[PDB]
């Protein structure tokens, strides 16, 4: 017959869309500063028969967080303590004392030239600092950097300890979340629910290994965003966790001085007790049934008949080529050797693992030129306990020429962290409009 | 039925979460802004959009345009019956700009011309 | 049960060209990898093509007596594997195999088809 | 390529009397510490079976009596004793590089 047209409103039907979305959370560094309080139990609706694709490498979700975080960062040095009168002679000598030892030179006993509360009078010091700390003039020394930016101390009272951050829609909006297992995050998800909020998402800053992030339903999932190209990075998700007990065994003392009629600065006093280098514990078991999973499932994409290796990063900046702690306020490096020492021929390797640790005290987090930040030192020992939830790894091959292939840790850039929780989320524009043939017809 | 669970739904099914879904579409402080000033932008575009179709007041609004059949080569119940609005809406796409200026030219221009004859008369 | 299937054989004449196939069945083809070897009485086994799986963009390789006149590829989806050949000369002459690699770290021929004869003239 | 020398062209051995097979890559097998030679038997109108991988280790479902040895370039297979089920086509495999070769196989007879 005669067909019409119908309209109606209130039409469950979305697109793929970009818009703002909000932080929430349960001093501090962290974004609990900006954001409002949490639903203690986010409502999820499931939906039947949704086929929804989702491409987390596309993901914008990533760059809201990474912006919010960067700006965060700063936020909490703005009233801090700038340290440029530090820039000075500063001689210095070796270290003599009870120790075992580290690369000779690891610690320097230094003495230097400050001021006072007047500017009229000038005072004398003395501290110790870590060789990564100072380069050589031409003995004479200078602060690192010295010669590329103007270095801020973080105040003392401000924990960089991670809130966990929930992010929500805007009305008009909503979040879908792929309820999938052993999904690489590409393609479409056979079964879609929709929320208002996210789970809430811990920052956390490292390299070559992902800490404290969530585990894998089932099985060790491996993703990349070109499995055919060797320079991308490849992500690991475990399905069990590997814990690490790792320590400052010093017994650091920290002394303070007045500089000007506005701050304060902070240094390393004397040690007391035996100096030893700082380290980190792994079980060897653990770490071997984990790297057997993995292999297992590297095989499952690269094939059957091929041998597997692992080696050390060969080369680059401290701050890619290790891995990368901030616990207890202190900045740790650490070698990985002993990790990723392995050859897999025969589905087998042709009690603790301990890795020793480097401290820094001028650090640079998001490798921004011109940027730096000195940490005051924390007095007293540290010890920190947590666990491995996945890997970072590339390949140093691309080989297809062999019957073998080699993999080493990556890191440097903090996307691939947040992109292993933001994964499952997908955010959708509710449009309520729509048109159908229904037969009707209207008086005029 | 919850927000959306109409989704995956046929067209006919959908009709009766409509009310539902129409109730969930209602430097910090600039991305506040931001976002619930785009909001309200948008939801008075739809309305004013219904407004001149002479919908506003409704949900659901018969008009006196006829379907063109080459917007689609089906039949009334295979289309409420065998299809959800997430397929339908891609199925249309290409005429939904010509359908809503047919909405306005044949009806919305023409009724208000008529009905202000029949009050000056 | 593991079981591969050789067929396209037979007679074909010099300066010609024909396709083989192989069936995959009991594996999935696509986490694998395959090989093919070709036998005669005159000179025993020989190795003649293999091919990659797509991290390694399906790359392959041939022995130098073949190259250039064979092709192989691969269908993931039907669970096959081809193996072209052309500009055939009467040296080409034996039977072809389907292969599977085996022992993962030993790569060796743990499984074969039966296979199927080939003659050129 | 990598030429592999394999000898006798042929023998006869009466039963329960010890076989033995050499071959002589032109270049080493071994890598990571392990060899990658591989030994094959053949019999008439049927593909190939692996015998011996990575010049030691028993394929599976192979008798006892078959054993490989060697190491480097020097390689050989071990039959003890010769049975009559024996007989068959022999052929060593280096399988450490592409393209693999293989050459010189060996016929085993009853006496
Ligand atoms: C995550 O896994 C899915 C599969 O579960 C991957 O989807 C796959 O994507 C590839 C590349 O597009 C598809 O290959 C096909 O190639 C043929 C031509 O040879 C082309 O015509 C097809 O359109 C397609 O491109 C493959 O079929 C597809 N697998 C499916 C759909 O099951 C996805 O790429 C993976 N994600 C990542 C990041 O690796
Ligand atoms: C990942 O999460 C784990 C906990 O699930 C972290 O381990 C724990 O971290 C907290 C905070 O640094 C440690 O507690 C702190 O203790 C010091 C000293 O008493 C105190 O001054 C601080 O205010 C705070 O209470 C805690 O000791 C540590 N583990 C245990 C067993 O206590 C881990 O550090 C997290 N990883 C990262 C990279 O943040
Ligand atoms: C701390 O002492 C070490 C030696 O124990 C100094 O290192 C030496 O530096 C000189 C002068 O260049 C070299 O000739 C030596 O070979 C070094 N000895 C080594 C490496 O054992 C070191 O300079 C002192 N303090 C520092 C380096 O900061
Ligand atoms: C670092 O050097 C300073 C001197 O510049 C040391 O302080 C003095 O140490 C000597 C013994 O070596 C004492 O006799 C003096 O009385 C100290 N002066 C003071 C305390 O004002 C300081 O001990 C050195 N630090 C370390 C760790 O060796
Ligand atoms: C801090 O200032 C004092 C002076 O108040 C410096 O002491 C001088 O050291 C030089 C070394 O060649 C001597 O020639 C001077 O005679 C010393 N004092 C004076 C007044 O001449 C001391 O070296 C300064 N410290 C640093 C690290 O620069
Ligand atoms: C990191 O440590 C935490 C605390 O031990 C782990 O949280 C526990 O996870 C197990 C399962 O692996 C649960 O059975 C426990 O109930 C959790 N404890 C809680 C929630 O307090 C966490 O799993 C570890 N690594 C991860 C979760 O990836
Ligand atoms: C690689 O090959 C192995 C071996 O065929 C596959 O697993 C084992 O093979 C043996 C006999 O050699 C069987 O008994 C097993 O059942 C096979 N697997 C298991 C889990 O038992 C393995 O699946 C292959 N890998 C890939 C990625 O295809
Ligand atoms: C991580 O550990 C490895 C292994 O100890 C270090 O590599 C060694 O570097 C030294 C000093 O030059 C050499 O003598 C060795 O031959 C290296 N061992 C190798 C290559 O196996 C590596 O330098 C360490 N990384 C860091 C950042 O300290
Ligand atoms: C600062 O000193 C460092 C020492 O490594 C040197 O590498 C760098 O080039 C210097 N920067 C400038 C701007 O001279
Ligand atoms: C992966 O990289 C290859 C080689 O450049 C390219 O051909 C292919 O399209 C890429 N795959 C993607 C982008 O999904
Ligand atoms: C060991 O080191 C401590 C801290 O510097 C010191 O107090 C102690 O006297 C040293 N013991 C010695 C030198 O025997
Ligand atoms: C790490 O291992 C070393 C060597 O066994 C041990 O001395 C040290 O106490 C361990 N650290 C922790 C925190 O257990
Ligand atoms: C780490 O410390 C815990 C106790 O807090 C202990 O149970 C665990 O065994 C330690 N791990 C290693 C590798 O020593
Ligand atoms: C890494 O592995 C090699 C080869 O087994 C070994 O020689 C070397 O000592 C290992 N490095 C370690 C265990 O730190
Ligand atoms: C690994 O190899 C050993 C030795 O051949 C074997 O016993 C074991 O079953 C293999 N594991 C396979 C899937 O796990
Ligand atoms: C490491 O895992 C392999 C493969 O399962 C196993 O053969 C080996 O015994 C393990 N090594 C240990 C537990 O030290
Ligand atoms: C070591 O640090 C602790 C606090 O963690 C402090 O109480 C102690 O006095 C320091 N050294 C000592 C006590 O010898
Ligand atoms: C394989 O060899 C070819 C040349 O035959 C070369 O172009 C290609 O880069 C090689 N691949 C690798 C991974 O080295
Ligand atoms: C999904 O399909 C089934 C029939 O297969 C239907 O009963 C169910 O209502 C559908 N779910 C939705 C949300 O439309
Ligand atoms: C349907 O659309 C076509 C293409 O625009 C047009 O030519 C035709 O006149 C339309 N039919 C109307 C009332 O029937
Ligand atoms: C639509 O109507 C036609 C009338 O011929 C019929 O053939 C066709 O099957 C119908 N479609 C559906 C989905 O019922
Ligand atoms: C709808 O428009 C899209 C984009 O131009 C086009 O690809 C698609 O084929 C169109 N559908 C039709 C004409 O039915």
């Amino acid at each position: 017959e005669n067909l019409w047209v119908t309209v109606y409103y209130g039409v469950p039907v979305w697109k793929d869309a970009e818009t703002t979305l909000f932080c929430a959370s349960d001093h501090n560094v962290w974004a609990t500063h900006a954001c409002v309080p949490t639903d203690p139990n986010p409502q999820e609706i499931h939906l039947e028969n949704v086929t929804e694709e989702f491409n987390m490498w596309k993901n914008n979700m990533v760059e809201q967080m990474h912006e919010d975080i960067i700006s965060l960062w700063d936020q909490s040095l703005k009233p801090c303590v700038k340290l440029t009168p530090l820039c000075v002679t500063l001689q210095c000598t070796n270290v003599t004392n009870n120790i075992t030892d580290d690369m000779r030179g690891e610690l320097k006993n230094c003495s230097f030239n400050m001021t006072t509360e007047l500017r009229d009078k000038k005072q004398k010091v003395y501290s110790l600092f870590y060789r990564l700390d100072v380069v050589q003039i031409n003995k004479e020394y200078r602060l690192i950097n010295c010669n590329t930016s103007a270095i801020t101390q973080a105040c003392p009272k401000v924990s960089f300890e991670p809130i966990p951050i929930h992010y929500c829609a805007p009305a008009g909006f909503a979040i879908l979340k792929c309820k999938d297992k052993k999904f690489n995050g590409t393609g479409p998800c056979p079964s879609v629910s929709t929320v208002q909020c996210t789970h809430g998402i811990k920052p956390v800053v490292s390299t070559q290994l992902l800490l404290n992030g969530s585990l894998a339903e089932e099985e060790v999932i491996i993703r990349s965003e070109n499995i055919t190209n060797n320079a991308k990075n490849i992500l690991v998700q475990l399905n069990t966790p590997v814990q690490i007990n790792c320590t400052r065994p010093n017994n650091n003392t920290v002394k303070s001085i007045r500089i000007g009629p506005g701050q304060a600065f902070y240094y390393t006093g004397d040690i007391i007790g035996d100096i030893r280098q700082a380290h980190c514990n792994v079980s060897k078991a653990t770490w071997n049934e984990t790297l057997g999973k993995v292999v297992k499932q590297l095989r499952k994409h690269f094939g059957n008949n091929t041998i597997i290796r692992f080696a050390q990063s060969s080369g680059g900046d401290l701050e890619v080529t290790t891995h990368s702690f901030n616990c207890g306020g202190e900045f740790f490096y650490c070698n990985t050797s002993g990790l990723f020492n392995s050859t897999w021929i025969s589905n087998t390797s042709v009690d603790s693992i301990t890795l020793p640790c480097r401290i820094k005290q001028i650090i640079n987090m998001w490798q921004r030129i011109g940027q730096a930040m000195y940490a005051p030192p924390i007095q007293g020992v540290i010890r920190c306990v947590s666990n491995i939830t996945g890997l970072i790894l590339t390949r140093d091959g691309g080989s297809t020429n062999s019957t073998t292939e080699t993999f080493r840790p990556g890191g440097g850039d903090m996307r691939d962290n947040w992109r292993s929780e933001l994964y499952k989320y997908k955010v959708v524009k509710i449009e309520p409009l729509g048109v159908a043939p229904t037969r009707c017809k209207r008086r005029v | 039925l919850g927000f959306l669970g109409a989704a995956g739904s046929t067209m006919g099914a959908a009709s009766m979460t409509l009310t539902v879904q129409a109730r969930n579409l209602l430097h910090w402080g600039i991305k506040q802004l931001q976002a619930r000033v785009l909001a309200v932008e948008h939801y008075l575009r739809d309305q004013q959009l219904l407004g001149i179709w002479g919908c506003s007041g409704k949900l659901i609004c018969c008009t006196n345009v006829p379907w063109n059949s080459s917007w689609s080569n089906r039949n009334l119940s295979e289309i409420w019956d065998n299809m959800t609005w997430l397929q339908w809406d891609k199925e249309i796409s290409n005429y939904t700009q010509i359908i809503y200026g047919l909405l306005e030219e044949s009806q919305n221009q023409q009724e208000k011309n008529e009905q202000d004859l029949l009050a000056l008369d | 049960e593991v079981k591969l299937e050789e067929s396209g054989g037979g007679l074909v004449q010099a300066g010609g060209s024909m396709k083989l196939s192989c069936v995959a069945s009991g594996f999935s083809l696509s986490n694998y990898w395959m090989n093919w070897v070709r036998q005669s009485p005159e000179k025993g086994l020989e190795w003649v093509a293999e091919i990659r799986l797509k991290p390694q963009n399906y790359a392959t390789h041939y022995a130098e007596s073949v190259k250039g006149r064979f092709s192989i590829s691969r269908d993931d989806s039907r669970s096959t594997v081809y193996l072209q050949m052309n500009n055939l000369r009467a040296e080409d002459t034996g039977i072809y195999y389907c292969t599977r690699p085996g022992y993962y770290g030993h790569y060796a021929m743990d499984y074969w088809g039966q296979g199927t004869s080939v003659t050129v003239s | 390529d990598i030429v592999l020398t394999q000898s006798p062209a042929s023998l006869a051995v009466s039963p329960g009397q010890r076989a033995t097979i050499s071959c002589r890559p032109s270049e080493s097998v071994d890598n990571y510490g392990i060899s990658f030679m591989n030994w094959f038997q053949q019999k008439p109108g049927q593909p190939p079976k692996l015998l011996i991988y990575a010049a030691s280790n028993r394929g599976s479902g192979v008798p006892a009596r078959f054993t490989g040895s060697g190491s480097g370039t020097d390689f050989s297979l071990n039959i003890h004793p010769m049975e009559e089920d024996d007989i068959a086509m022999y052929f060593c495999q280096q399988s450490k590089e592409v393209p693999y070769t293989f050459g010189g196989g060996t016929k085993l007879e009853i006496k």
